[PDB]
């Protein structure tokens, strides 16, 4: 495939956060300090 | 659809929930018009 843009964006939470960082959340992570959009096209990368 | 007050879901499912739920009474509604008209341009090809 090809992009027109591509970003990262980096950051560590509790392994019992990982859950919240899917789009279509709710919880403290996914309400006041990172929100994913409904449209949101993307991958989520999480490890310990 | 978990009720037929468009109000009520908003009032209970998120942004993916709600979609599903709402998405049931748009094609059920859309048939009804689809089907209202059909018979109404029919009715009046007899009254012409």
């Amino acid at each position: 495939l090809c992009f027109t843009n591509v970003y990262a964006d980096s950051f560590v939470i509790r392994g019992d956060e990982v859950r919240q960082i899917a789009p279509g959340q709710t919880g403290t992570i996914a309400d006041y300090n990172y929100k994913l959009p409904d449209d949101f096209t993307g991958c989520v990368i999480a490890w310990n | 659809a978990i009720s037929s007050v468009l109000n009520d879901i908003l009032s209970r499912l998120d942004k993916v929930e709600a979609e599903v739920q709402i998405d049931r009474l748009i094609t059920g509604r859309l048939q009804s018009l689809q089907t209202y008209v059909t018979q109404q341009l029919i009715r009046a090809a007899e009254i012409r």
